[PDB]
């Protein structure tokens, strides 16, 4: 028993919200075998909790706000309570006794090892989500404000240190050289040896600090793009293809080398180059004025140049998005390619796409080149008027041979991370782009569900109220006004023919299909609001095709679940009457299926996808043209075992084969979207002139 | 040292062997109706830069030998 | 092999382009020398005796130096990757023309999103190519001319950069391997979030259906931890080595300020040669720091070709080219064919001896595990029979071409899988550019126009997946109109109407004889109804043929397990 | 130096462990006040000297 999760409730009780055990076990227990300290405290968060452990001396015991929970190493925790004074007595909550209980002083000191959980109800009253922008970094920077105050500061100090270093050369040029100097040079020499040691140190140091943290942030990014990418509806998927996602989510590794980089400490540098500025200005205000209005032609520079650069590295990333996309379903398709001759084909499209690709590669480069040549002729007309104007001061006066080398080493200082910067442009426009694709994927609407209670178990009670439905916005009316009931644990055959529209309940009963008029409902609660998770991990659907996933037979079979029993699973092997299959399998259950169930045939995954819905409990069971793929001496087994299968679950039986839903309790049969008949099976036989008598008759 | 003198020998193989490698001489719109890549392949590098280059660097040439003498 | 040496005949066919590259650099050389004796002249005598003109003519000279010396930079940047990008398009196209070519147990034996890592290290390999990393090479060796100069400048500080030098080479030899390991590492980690990431976009349809979102996203955090780790470990090793570059330029820096203060102090070195060699030095240096910070970058484009030449080492079932062996008449046989799946697995087939003559309609029959699956994957040279010659048209198969053989037979599978693309790009998938009413009358032909005149987009309608957006039967009878629309000499249907109605199977039987019309057809079905209509049937159980003849011939007598699978299927 | 990447340097990166973690602080807290001290402290005993 996890007591974790007991725990849980009663705080989430006493801190008046309401938690569903059996949801908060899916959402945190993703591999069984209890909660544990990380998702515990994640759970609690998820339930708009303020939860933090910390150590506590049972003197410091008396200080804090109760209930507060005391987590052991071993699953035996206990909720504390009412700790009294006068009488060192302690009323906790024994969560194996499911009581509570008067301890004293001695007893409690034998229990508590020094460490707990303190929770607070800390509910946010906020609705809204913000377009995903580069304002997403704001917080990010404010949460992780300590290390970029400290980066702030070593980069102040780096340029201290690079302000010094002119000085020493200066002083060496004015007075080494002009008067004389032996005992002086040793201490400037052995000055600038540490400057430079310390400078090199600090740098490194600050590289090590902004790269940790930015590395911190992208984490964080990516997992909220994964869970975004999970939560986002079936059409969003149905309407794209796998290779413009895919590079969408690579955008992130992009960012994440763009963060892990040079380029914001360079920014850093180039915004403290002020303190350069004073005492150039302090040498000479002639000489300055040149850089503060070079200053303005380097931004003029890369304004008029930024723009261009964006659209070709768009184009590029429209060429790469096809690459990707064109690229990935070959690979998957490689049986299909293989299979007939349309290598020729295939080469022809990949020959036109990358030949695309590399135009606008060498595009963006060509642009990148003119830009840091255009900013290299700058610094370079800069440095020749400098010169021009440095030689007439120290001629006329005003200047020395040594403050015009410290100037000059001075302005280079001021403008190489101008051209560090230069050299990485088109890193940062990709980063520009990068950025707007990861808002493509992650401003869209996922699916919504307003209520924010935690619905109970299902009992399978379907309904459907006047559903109408259609495909596509505009395309011929599916259903046109289905109305249904169905009562729990009842066994209901629907049948008809193709086209006939009941092919779309099972995908109406999940929410992937939403009814342009009507509502269905399961336990008379409307399904357009309540959460998908619930609806989804409650109900078990078997289809025509089953996919796999590239794991183990037993790995796939308890993919819900992977810390249940293998009995359980040998069992729900058993039912699908697949057992006998893996077994002559070398491996067993450990064999792996490969991508997509490529080694195994047909009716083998078909048999595995019946285990791996039958290895749970499903309140509703769906069988949308399971048994059509499979033959004989193996359907027969299904129906054998399905005899027992549908005790205590409400099963629903799609197929084209009349003799399918011979044993059920009810048979609808639809025709254009219709429900035309209902009833028992000799009781729709009875009438000859029936469509479930013709169609029993032609089939026959 | 011994990977250096497998790629010199490759070097000389490939450089015997020269004089086959080279593609035929094109016009520019006979290399501009190619398929996709073979005319990324086979278009050579425009006139106007290089002619741009050699002309920088004989007035730099040229600069030195009237200034030395 | 493909390593390196795959390189140098690109080299060669491009050298009159490459040479003029070099030429250019020893001339960028030469221009960034005559900047720094311009500043010595200046610092030696125009500050020091007089004049005013002479430092016009120097910076009159010096403006036109500059400029000339951008455009020389440009232009040489310009060209040198025009040159590699031909190069990087030659070794794309033959990298996929390779990819497209190998077996398929490479493919069954890997994950997609291996093979698409592998090739995304093309474009690694492109963008180290087509960038700033070989000309940096390129500055660095054609230094030699600075040498020239310092020494005739001084011999103390010419020998100590020269030294310097070999503290740079030896630093990078110590510091690269490791930094080689660690993206090793990175990249194993990138290619295996590169095959989870595919794998749950393809399969999103079975993750939501399911609820296993947490499990999921669980395997994405750890292992986005990891590849970030990784990462991070490359930053820091990266900068290390920049340090210890930093570390070298700077002591260097210091000695030879040092040894010039000492040498201006005693004569025989002015205080402008003194600069002038200072930015020489810096210009020499320079080059170095510009590569040391694009380390990652040479040591990726080494891991890259690594992986590339992974995938372009492995041996391709390619190509037979003998005589250019002529079309196919539909006559297949089998002589003493045995199969086994694996060579440490039971045996399937033992001693299957078939003989198919053209234009004969036949059916295959069975249980499950009978083996009859197996001949379908056979007659295209997929399987490879452990002893034996499957013959068609009296050629082997096995030294024939396997795209002439698998152009001339079409196969029909129980579940088919299409592309992205409209209903018509996949009948047409053979030939984009072939006329729409041979499209049009094949999917008459199977049964495909009915169902697709309730589709609002028409012939248009994009298949939203492999499958997804059309159903079971409808993707079978998009498959079967796909086959027909050429014309195959053989015909395969492996359980090619499971999936569809009694309407549609019936629509499609009563076109049997326009399907069936000049060519062979092969039909392998579990249900005994398929094959009533056949020329003759075939009974196998466990890889043998244990009854054989006309449907009446063999439900005459009720000895034969044909009549006892046939009152079972009743 | 050259070590592989382990189990306590993934687990830095976890995004359940930085959901947790609030107000989060740098791996190297103190490092750069100590090694300013020193520059400071060597400054000022070669200054006097
Ligand atoms: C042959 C002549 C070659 C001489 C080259 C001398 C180079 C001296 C090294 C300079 C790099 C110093 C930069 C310090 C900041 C680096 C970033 C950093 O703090 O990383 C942290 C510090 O790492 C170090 O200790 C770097 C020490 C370099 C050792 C080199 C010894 C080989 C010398 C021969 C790493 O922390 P963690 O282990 O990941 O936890």
């Amino acid at each position: 028993i996890d007591y974790g999760l007991y725990a849980l409730e009663i705080l989430a009780q006493y801190h008046n919200v309401s938690v569903n055990p059996e949801e908060i076990k899916h959402r945190f227990d993703t591999d069984g075998t209890g909660l544990g300290l990380t998702s515990w405290l994640l759970a609690a968060k998820s339930l708009e909790l303020k939860v933090k452990q910390v150590k506590k001396t049972i003197d410091r015991l008396n200080f804090i706000s109760l209930p507060a929970l005391v987590w052991r190493e071993d699953g035996r925790h206990f909720i504390l309570t009412k700790v009294s004074k006068e009488a060192n007595r302690y009323l906790i909550f024994d969560l194996e006794q499911r009581n509570p209980r008067v301890l004293e002083q001695s007893e409690f000191e034998a229990l508590y090892q020094g460490h707990i959980i303190l929770i607070a109800s800390r509910s946010s009253v906020t609705g809204k989500l913000a377009k995903f922008d580069f304002t997403w970094f704001i917080p990010a920077i404010i949460k992780y404000r300590k290390i970029f105050i400290e980066t702030l500061v070593v980069s102040v100090f780096l340029q201290l240190f690079a302000l010094i270093t002119p000085l020493f050369f200066q002083v060496v040029m004015d007075k080494v050289l002009v008067h004389r100097g032996f005992s002086t040079l040793n201490v400037i020499t052995v000055a600038l040896s540490v400057v430079v040691v310390f400078e090199i140190i600090l740098s490194g140091l600050r590289t090590y600090i902004f790269a940790h943290s930015t590395s911190r942030i992208d984490v964080e990014l990516g997992a909220k793009l994964f869970r975004h990418l999970l939560a986002l509806p079936i059409s969003y998927f149905e309407s794209r293809r796998v290779g413009d996602t895919v590079a969408r989510v690579r955008e992130l590794d992009q960012i994440r080398n763009f963060l892990t980089g040079q380029a914001l400490t360079s920014v850093l540098d180039l915004l403290f180059s002020f303190i350069f500025f004073a005492v150039m200005w302090y040498y000479s205000p002639k000489l300055t004025l040149v850089i503060l209005f070079s200053l303005p032609c380097y931004a003029a520079w890369s304004v008029f140049i930024s723009p261009i650069l964006r659209r070709r590295l768009d184009d590029k990333f429209s060429r790469n998005a096809d690459n990707q996309s064109f690229l990935v379903e070959s690979v998957t398709a490689i049986n299909t390619i293989k299979a007939m001759a349309v290598s020729p084909q295939m080469t022809n499209i990949w020959d036109k796409q990358l030949a695309g690709y590399v135009a606008a590669g060498f595009k963006v480069t060509v642009l990148a080149t003119i830009g840091q040549q255009g900013i290299q002729l700058i610094q370079k007309t800069v440095m020749i008027i400098n010169l021009w104007l440095g030689a007439h001061l120290v001629i006329s006066g005003d200047l020395s041979i040594g403050q015009l080398i410290a100037f000059n080493m001075l302005a280079g200082q001021i403008v190489a991370p101008v051209i560090r910067l230069a050299q990485i442009w088109q890193d940062f426009q990709q980063v520009g782009i990068s950025v707007t694709r990861l808002g493509d994927v992650l401003n869209s609407p996922t699916e919504s569900y307003h209520g924010k209670l935690a619905l109970p178990e299902i009992n399978g009670n379907i309904t459907f109220r006047n559903i109408r439905f259609r495909y596509k916005p505009d395309s011929p009316v599916i259903l046109d006004n289905i109305n249904l009931s169905i009562k729990q644990g009842e066994v209901i055959g629907i049948v008809g023919r193709s086209g006939s529209g009941k092919s779309t309940l099972t995908k109406l009963i999940q929410r992937f299909y939403i009814p342009e008029n009507g509502q269905v409902l399961i336990d008379g609660h409307d399904l357009a609001l309540a959460d998908p998770n619930w609806l989804r991990r409650q109900v078990g659907v078997v289809l025509q095709d089953n996919v796999l996933l590239n794991r183990s037979i037993i790995d796939n079979i308890s993919l819900a679940n992977p810390g249940m029993s293998v009995e359980k699973v040998i069992y729900a092997a058993k039912l699908a009457g697949a057992h006998d299959f893996i077994s002559e399998l070398r491996e067993g259950y450990n064999t792996i299926v490969g991508e997509q169930g490529a080694g195994l045939s047909g009716g083998q995954r078909q048999r595995i996808a019946i285990a791996r819905a039958l290895v749970n409990n499903p309140k509703i069971l769906i069988f949308d043209e399971a048994t059509s793929a499979l033959d004989y001496e193996s359907e027969h087994i299904i129906m054998r075992n399905m005899h027992k299968i549908c005790k205590g679950r409400t099963v629903i039986i799609i197929a084209h084969r009349l003799s399918t839903v011979k044993n059920a309790d009810r048979i609808i049969v639809m025709e254009k979207g219709k429900i035309v008949e209902q009833g028992k099976h000799k009781e729709l036989l009875s009438e000859p002139e029936s469509l479930y008598s013709y169609l029993y008759q032609l089939q026959s | 040292s011994e990977f250096l003198l497998r790629y010199k020998l490759v070097w000389s193989e490939t450089w015997k062997i020269r004089k086959q490698l080279d593609t035929p001489v094109r016009e520019k719109d006979e290399n501009e109706f190619l398929p996709a890549h073979l005319e990324l392949i086979e278009t050579p590098v425009s006139r106007r830069p290089r002619l741009v280059a050699y002309f920088i660097m004989g007035f730099l040439v040229i600069a030195v030998i009237l200034s030395v003498l």
